[PDB]
């Protein structure tokens, strides 16, 4: 995604850096009460009839990761579930 | 060892020119070749980048 940058003359743009994830340490409870909003892509009715089309393995993995940086909230997980 | 003599603060690192810099302008030596700060590079197959003394290969 860094090789297709394109700058201007109001502003030459260089690499951006992977975020230091602050997630890493602040763990606690965050991952266990929370995994439920991911995982109801898979567990409801109303999602359990995509699954031949698609496959949510990517949707579910790419939530949890952003499942902690956001602190109290249960609508962390709809973006990625939307 | 732990040596004697002239050094600069830990957050500045030596440059060629006398002057010692952040880790931000600290040039790369790939090859011997002092590249700049922000240089992509590549032939037809590799890929390589400076981004902050370090440069980044690929294949």
């Amino acid at each position: 995604a860094n090789s297709w940058a394109l700058s201007s003359g109001e502003q030459w743009c260089e690499r951006a850096s992977p975020p230091s994830s602050s997630c890493n340490i602040s763990s606690g409870e965050m991952q266990k009460g929370l995994w439920e909003q991911c995982q109801l892509l898979k567990s409801t009715s109303v999602f359990a009839r995509c699954h031949p089309l698609v496959d949510p393995e990517p949707f579910v993995a790419l939530c949890e990761k952003t499942l902690c940086e956001c602190a109290g909230g249960l609508e962390c997980a709809c973006p990625a579930l939307l | 060892a732990c040596l004697e003599g002239c050094f600069c603060p830990p957050g500045l690192y030596m440059d060629e020119r006398g002057d010692c810099v952040p880790k931000a302008q600290c040039p790369c030596y790939y090859d011997g070749e002092i590249f700049q700060p922000e240089d992509i590079f590549s032939d037809h197959h590799t890929m390589c980048y400076c981004e902050d003394g370090f440069m980044h290969c690929t294949m």
